């Protein structure tokens, strides 16, 4: 329809007014968190027996 | 050849020798074959040999009515025992099986019954 | 402290899995049934003879239960919710015997989902009655909404109701034979197809769903023991 | 040795008792006088007649189930043997063909002990696989575990009894107390296994024909047929035996007393026969409903027979009874003692083994093993 | 003498009990000619 | 016309977005994390089988204390399992047995269900009686009911198969914002670490970043090629991965506005039913219909693991909040807890 | 970006011919099977045929066998519809509709009035 179409431009232009960073900065910001808290994953490394309560 | 007559005479030699080892168990023991059948043995023996000795095989009709003579003198009123291993009879070996058979069909159809 | 709070949980799980073996019992007995249709096939008309996104009907034939559901309150994308009545006993699909073309692209992929290949379909072809008064009439042919039709003849082995004009035999087991195609093509031995020439005031429905899901059962126990 | 010569003193009593007390031979014509061979007794037979007898078992190469004959010809005289002119009877059936069968006894000997050793093998393994795999659980496969338990026991029982019992003379010819509890228990287990094949025709009639639409049952019932019901057989016969026929660690077969336990189990197995009918109708009637080619019917029809004979035992119906020919009797020991001594071996194949529900969890479920 | 197709594993034991000679070495042959009953 | 014309200004936004986006990406997520170390091989085991389900699962929930989860199977049935003893802690008969989702409230004194009844039903299991009634059952929704997650204990955010997401009331029970930008059916959700932003995957292959008290559609993530089925949250909000029907999984950065990652093989060809990260976000977990579960390198896009101990499809799974354990439930009416 | 155009078309005679095309983009053409959907003037979505992944099997609506004619080119990533014989029945709004799934033997909701994996559709109207 007519007003179907008219708010699927009016969704396209507030989407596109919006900043965006490059890949490159996000891709390291995921990273750093990965590595600032890869010491806090019991998945990543099997936790001993005595740490584990599904043992 | 086989001469009948000599046999005839050894016979009592055997029949006679038997009789005297029966004088040894009492008119008690006469009856039960387990008390005497070791003296039986030698006695039927004795009338293989003395048979074979005059050239007769075996066992022979003459022989035979000497053993029956034998036989009538001691075993006559004396009843064989009732056989250890034997069938019940028909009357009651019959019902014995078809019970069991009956109880079978009658439990497996009940099965097929009650379980659902 | 330690020693009793644990013992209150044991307790407490015997009493739910108590509950869950009545609840068990209950579920295992009764046999589960989709109904699916267009809007005009018929198929309310068999609900009320025997919003909200879903509807019950519960039925019984002797003694055994039944739930027949049906879609309440869905859109027309069926690719996702379809995907809940796998475990189904049986589909009862509904069709008004081009609504028919449509009718048969829905039953093709209800066929083929990947989901759905070990569920049966009971097929209703509705509205027979219906049918019939449009063959003997002549006006609306179905040879120019279906070519085969044209060169198709009735098999042998079709099982004609006494009094009934020939054309009109020919017409509804060319339907019938449009929808076997599909069945016969990806059977696979897993599923069959219920095909019957229903009407929607027809008091045997109810007793062709209880005979299609007893085979259905019956052909599952022959597969467990690989039988067939 | 001895043993042999106290049967044959017993039967001499025994003639010269009835040789005085049968009436005397009044048919009409001539005829033979009752005599005492040796070995039989015989009594008066007219001119002309050979007469039949049963073969004794005074030496070790006798066979009983044999015929003795002894024949008059037209005049009241026993035959004479042209060789010696001696009166002579015909023992030559009695041996004639023991040497052949006993060399038979020994292939059909080591045929048992490795049909049930292969058979506690499989059946050991396949049992381990329903009871560690869970997810294979249901009704079905629960009477499965009961069922292949039944022949685990019975094949234990039968090797222990062939390798203890049948080669010991020893403690057959003692007659210990032992050697009894020993045979009460191979019949009761083997009343149990033919017993719980029934339970499984049950099982699957119903499912398949007369209850579909449960799917769940009280198996109480098929736990006291299977198991309880044949205490009822097993007893009843241990019973007769310690009072009418009690032989030497029961393992006389020439009583009557065994089909007490046999005959209900005959009749066991027949209705499973029964219940295999119904199931191949059944089968055949949704193979007819699917128009399928009358090649490809007859093919998975069969296949399906072929299927349930080894757990419902219809082996035992389709051949009940030994030929008594000589050749026919041969095939029919080697054939029927490979089916029922590798019966488990066949039923742990067919329903675990070949069984894609069991394999594909087996696929699956290989890595965490 | 039992002769059904249940009865054939106690068919085969009482004959090896019996008529093998404890499974031994086989015996000779009883004499059944001319010079015997 | 002037709808072609709204169809031309339509295609001339979607050229800017683009181009914006292709000028951000200078470089790709595997050239950035192409020195780091691989995870290596994960090799999980299964701890705990959760058994007592009649049904099919559809959906499953741990609570915010690690121990506690809710699951929804179709027989209807919710069972809430003490994942240390594999005790039932309780067992909901629900109205409907049709349930497709579920959600435990982070007090941990409510859980929610909701399925083809379009009715999301909050029971409450703190009742000073002892049994478990329910509470409230939010209407209002024109189709199926396909995830619920609580805000807090009167808040919680629905999807449903009528195309639109809603925020309820639970104290009225009425909608308090109604988001309508998917045109197909929004078939999971994902609430932000701090609530006040949630993403939704729906059928038309896109995937929306909506603001929970604006009520906008902030960004449009595109890139699937079939339905995305299931969708899960970086644990510091500012990433988020999705799984679709067309056997791949991506990574969709917020503040980029577009996709970083794809985790696919060739020898998988079956779609995505549940993803989920771990504690720190370097595995991804994704439920596949193929049975098994395949645990990927969030930064290298590898393959590092695979879980496959279940016999039927697996339908959902998730991650404790410490991180200890993950659960995966199945349609063969079990649950597992992996370590 | 799942995105399908459909060009070609248009104002015909009676019994001309016209060749549709659909130009296929951000998804793995040849993983999914097509199909060619129409929608008249006053009257609800119809399917008129599909194509298999590979091209092997091909299948139309009763009405227009024999007259149409469909093909896909996966190099090309385009989906063709050969309209021979047009009638004024074929008068119509065309669409190109993708499966929702690849590597699937069924085809759910193409004709649904709202269905995201289709394109905006190309005018057809046949007329004297
Ligand atoms: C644990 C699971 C795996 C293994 C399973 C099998 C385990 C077997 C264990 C030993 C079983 C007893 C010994 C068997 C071998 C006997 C050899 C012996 O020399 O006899 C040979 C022959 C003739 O004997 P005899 O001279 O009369 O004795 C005269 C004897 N005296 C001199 C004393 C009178 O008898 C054999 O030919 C019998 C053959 C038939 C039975 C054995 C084979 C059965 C099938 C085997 C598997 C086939 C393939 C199956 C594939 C699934
Ligand atoms: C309630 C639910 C749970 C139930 C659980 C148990 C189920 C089974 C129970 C069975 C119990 C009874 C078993 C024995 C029955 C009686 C057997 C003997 C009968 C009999 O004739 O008695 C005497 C036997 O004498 C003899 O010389 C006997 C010779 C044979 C001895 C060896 C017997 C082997 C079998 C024993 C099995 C016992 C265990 C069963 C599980 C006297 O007989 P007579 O006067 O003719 O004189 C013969 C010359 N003396
Ligand atoms: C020594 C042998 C030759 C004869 C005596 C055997 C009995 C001591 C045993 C052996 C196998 C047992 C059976 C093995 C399995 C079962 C199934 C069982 O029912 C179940 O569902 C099992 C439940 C469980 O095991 O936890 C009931 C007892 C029963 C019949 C047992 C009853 C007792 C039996 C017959
Ligand atoms: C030959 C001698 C050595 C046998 C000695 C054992 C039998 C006399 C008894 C002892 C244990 C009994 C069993 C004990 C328990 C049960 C379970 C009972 O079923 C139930 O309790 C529940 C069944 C269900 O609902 O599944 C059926 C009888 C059975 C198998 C009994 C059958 C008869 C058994 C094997
Ligand atoms: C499968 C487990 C049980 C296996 C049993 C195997 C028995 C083999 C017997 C071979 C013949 C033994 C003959 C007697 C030997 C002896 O007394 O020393
Ligand atoms: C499971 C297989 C073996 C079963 C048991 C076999 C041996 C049974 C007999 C053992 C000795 C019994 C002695 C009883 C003596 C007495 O009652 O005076
Ligand atoms: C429900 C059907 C039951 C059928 C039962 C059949 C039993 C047959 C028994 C055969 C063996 C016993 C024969 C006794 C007579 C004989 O010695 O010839
Ligand atoms: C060595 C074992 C041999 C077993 C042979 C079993 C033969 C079974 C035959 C069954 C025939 C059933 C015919 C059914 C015909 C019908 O009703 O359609
Ligand atoms: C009812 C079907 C199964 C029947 C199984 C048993 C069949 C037996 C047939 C032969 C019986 C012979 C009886 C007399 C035997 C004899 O004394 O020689
Ligand atoms: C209901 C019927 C079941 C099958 C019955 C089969 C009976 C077979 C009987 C023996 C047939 C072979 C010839 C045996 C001759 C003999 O006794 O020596
Ligand atoms: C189910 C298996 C059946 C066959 C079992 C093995 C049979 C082997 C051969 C047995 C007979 C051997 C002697 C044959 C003599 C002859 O040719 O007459
Ligand atoms: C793998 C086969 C399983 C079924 C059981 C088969 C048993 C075959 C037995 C064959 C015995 C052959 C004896 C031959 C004796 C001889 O002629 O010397
Ligand atoms: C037989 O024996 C008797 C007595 O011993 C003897 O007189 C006779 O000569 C022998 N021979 C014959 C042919 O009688
Ligand atoms: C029978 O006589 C023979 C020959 O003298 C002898 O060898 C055998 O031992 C005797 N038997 C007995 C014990 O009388
Ligand atoms: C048979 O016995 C009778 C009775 O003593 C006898 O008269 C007859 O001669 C005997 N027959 C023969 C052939 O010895
Ligand atoms: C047996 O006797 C007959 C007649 O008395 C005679 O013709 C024959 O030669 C004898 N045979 C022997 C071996 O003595
Ligand atoms: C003894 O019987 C066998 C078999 O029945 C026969 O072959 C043989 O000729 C018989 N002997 C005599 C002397 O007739």
């Amino acid at each position: 329809s007519i007003a179907q179409a008219r708010k699927l431009v009016e969704q396209l232009k507030m989407e596109a007014n919006i900043d965006r960073i490059k890949v490159s900065k996000a891709a390291a910001d995921l990273m750093a968190y990965c590595e600032a808290h890869a010491k806090e994953d019991p998945l990543l490394t099997p936790v001993p027996a005595s740490e584990n309560p599904f043992r | 050849g086989c001469n009948e007559t000599g046999m005839l005479e050894r016979l009592p030699l055997c029949g006679k020798a038997f009789a005297d080892m029966m004088g040894k168990v009492d008119v008690w023991k006469w009856c039960n074959l387990s008390e005497f059948i070791v003296y039986y043995e030698s006695f039927t023996n004795c009338t293989e040999m003395e048979a074979n000795v005059v050239g007769c095989y075996w066992p022979n009709p003459l022989a035979q009515g000497f053993i029956t003579g034998i036989h009538r003198q001691f075993f006559s009123n004396c009843t064989v025992d009732r056989v250890h291993l034997e069938d019940p009879p028909d009357e009651v070996l019959i019902p014995l099986i078809v019970i069991p058979v009956v109880l079978t069909v009658a439990m497996a159809g009940l099965v097929v019954w009650r379980s659902k | 402290d330690q020693r009793n709070e644990e013992k209150a949980q044991r307790e407490a799980n015997k009493k739910i899995e108590k509950q869950l073996q009545k609840d068990k019992q209950v579920y295992r007995a009764t046999h589960r049934l989709l109904l699916l249709g267009a809007g005009e096939s018929g198929k309310n008309t068999i609900v009320k003879q025997m919003t909200s996104g879903i509807f019950e009907t519960k039925f019984q034939v002797d003694k055994v239960n039944f739930h027949m559901f049906d879609v309440g309150a869905q859109r027309d994308e069926r690719r996702k919710w379809i995907q809940c009545f796998n475990d189904v006993t049986a589909i009862i699909f509904v069709v008004a015997s081009n609504r028919l073309q449509a009718a048969l692209k829905l039953f093709d992929s209800i066929w083929n989902n990947k989901w759905l290949r070990d569920t049966s379909v009971i097929l209703f072809l509705n509205k027979q009655d219906l049918l019939a008064e449009k063959v003997l009439a002549g006006k609306s042919k179905i040879e120019d909404y279906f070519p085969e039709f044209a060169r198709y003849t009735t098999p042998e082995d079709a099982t004609p109701e006494p009094g009934e004009d020939p054309r009109v035999t020919r017409a509804k087991y060319f339907i019938r034979d449009e929808f076997l195609r599909i069945s016969t093509a990806s059977g696979d031995g897993r599923h069959y197809c219920y095909p019957h020439f229903t009407c929607a005031v027809d008091t045997e429905n109810i007793r062709r769903v209880f005979n299609d899901c007893r085979d259905i059962i019956q052909r599952m126990h022959l597969r467990q023991y690989e039988l067939l | 040795y001895v043993v042999g010569r106290k049967k044959m003193m017993d039967a001499q009593y025994k003639c010269y008792d009835r040789m005085q007390q049968l009436p005397a031979y009044q048919g009409e014509g001539p005829y033979c006088n009752r005599t005492w061979d040796g070995w039989l007794c015989w009594d008066d037979t007219p001119a002309g007649v050979l007469s039949y007898q049963f073969c004794p078992d005074y030496f070790p190469d006798f066979d009983p189930s044999e015929k003795v004959t002894k024949y008059c010809d037209e005049k009241g005289v026993w035959f004479k043997h042209p060789e010696n002119n001696r009166t002579w009877s015909n023992y030559t059936m009695c041996n004639a063909f023991t040497p052949e069968k006993l060399k038979n006894a020994y292939v059909l000997y080591y045929l048992a002990i490795v049909g049930h050793s292969l058979s506690i093998f499989t059946l050991v393994i396949s049992l381990g696989i329903f009871v560690f795999f869970r997810s294979l659980g249901c009704q079905r496969v629960t009477l499965h575990k009961n069922m292949f338990l039944t022949y685990i026991l019975n094949s234990m029982i039968i090797i222990i009894h062939l390798v203890e019992v049948v080669p010991n003379g020893e403690l057959v010819r003692r007659d210990p107390v032992s050697c009894k509890i020993l045979h009460f228990f191979h019949q009761y287990m083997m009343a149990c296994n033919y017993f719980w094949m029934l339970c499984e025709g049950i099982y699957l009639h119903t499912l398949i024909v007369v209850a579909v639409f449960t799917e769940k049952q009280r198996l109480r019932w098929y736990y006291l047929l299977g198991w309880g019901f044949p205490l009822v057989p097993t007893t009843i016969h241990a019973i007769t035996r310690a009072v009418y026929f009690n032989d030497n660690c029961w393992l006389s077969v020439e009583t009557h007393l065994l089909y007490i336990i046999h005959g209900p189990v005959m009749a066991a197995l027949v209705v499973n026969f029964f219940f295999l009918l119904n199931i191949v109708r059944v089968l055949v009637t949704k193979m007819r409903e699917t128009h399928e080619a009358e090649s490809h019917m007859y093919l998975k029809a069969v296949k399906a027979t072929m299927i349930l004979v080894p757990l419902l035992g219809i082996q035992f119906v389709v051949f009940p009874w030994r030929p008594s020919n000589k050749m026919l009797g041969k095939i029919y020991d080697y054939v029927m003692h490979s089916l029922i001594h590798f019966q488990g071996f066949f039923v742990a194949t067919i329903y675990c083994f070949c069984n894609n529900e069991v394999q594909t969890t087996v696929k699956r479920q290989w890595a965490q093993f | 003498k039992c002769n059904t197709a249940t009865c054939a594993t106690q068919r085969l034991a009482n004959f090896l009990v019996h008529k093998s000679n404890n499974f031994g070495p086989i015996l000779p042959p009883t004499n059944v000619g001319s010079n015997t009953y | 016309s002037e709808l072609d014309q709204l169809r031309q200004e339509a295609e001339q936004l979607k050229n800017q977005i683009r181009d914006a986006r292709k000028a951000c990406a200078d470089a790709t997520l595997s050239q950035i994390t192409n020195n780091i170390d691989p995870v290596g091989r994960i090799q999980m085991r299964t701890r705990r089988t959760l058994r007592g389900h009649l049904a099919k699962i559809y959906a499953m929930h741990w609570g915010t204390d690690s121990r506690l989860l809710v699951s929804a199977s179709q027989d209807g049935k919710l069972i809430i399992w003490d994942s240390y003893t594999t005790n039932k802690v309780h067992a909901i008969p629900l109205r409907s047995s049709w349930v497709m989702t579920c959600a435990y409230a982070p007090s941990g004194n409510y859980v929610a269900c909701g399925g083809l009844d379009n009715i999301c039903s909050i029971y409450n299991l703190k009742t000073r009686e002892g049994n478990v009634r329910v509470s409230r059952e939010l209407a209002g929704h024109t189709g199926y009911l396909s995830c619920c997650r609580f805000l807090d204990d009167n808040q919680i955010v629905t999807s449903s198969g009528d195309t639109t997401c809603a925020l309820w009331d639970i104290e009225t029970g009425q909608q308090t914002t109604t988001f309508t930008g998917h045109t197909g059916d929004v078939m999971s959700l994902s609430l932000a670490p701090d609530t006040r932003l949630f993403v939704s995957g729906a059928c038309d292959a896109s995937a929306k970043l909506w603001d929970v008290r604006e009520g906008m559609c902030r960004q449009t993530f595109t890139g699937h090629e079939s339905d995305i089925n299931a969708i899960c949250f970086f644990p510091n909000g500012n990433a988020f991965a999705t799984g679709s029907d067309d056997a791949t999984c991506r990574l969709f950065d917020l503040r980029a506005d577009q996709e970083l990652m794809t985790y696919s093989h060739d020898n998988i060809i079956c779609g995505i039913t549940s993803v989920s990260f771990s504690k720190s976000g370097r595995l991804l977990l994704a439920g596949y219909d193929d049975f098994n579960c395949n645990v990927w390198d969030a930064l290298k896009a590898d393959r590092a693991g695979v879980l496959a101990g279940h016999d039927n499809r697996v339908s959902c799974l998730g991650v404790t909040d410490d991180g200890m354990a993950v659960a995966t439930g199945s349609w063969d009416s079990f649950l597992k807890i992996w370590n | 970006q799942v995105q399908l155009q459909e060009s070609g078309g248009g104002l015909v005679q009676p019994g001309g011919s016209l060749r549709l095309s659909c130009a296929a983009s951000g998804f793995t053409f040849s993983n999914y099977k097509m199909n060619w959907v129409r929608q008249a003037p006053g009257k609800g979505l119809e399917w008129v045929s599909d194509i298999s992944q590979s091209g092997a099997s091909i299948s139309y609506t009763g009405s227009v066998k024999g007259r149409f004619t469909i093909s896909r080119d996966n190099a090309k990533n385009t989906l063709y519809l050969q309209m021979n014989s047009l009638k004024p029945e074929d008068t119509a709004v065309y669409y190109c509709a993708r499966c929702p799934a690849p590597f699937t033997r069924d085809c759910f909701d193409v004709t649904s009035t709202t269905y995201a994996y289709r394109g905006q559709g190309t005018q057809v109207t046949v007329s004297s």
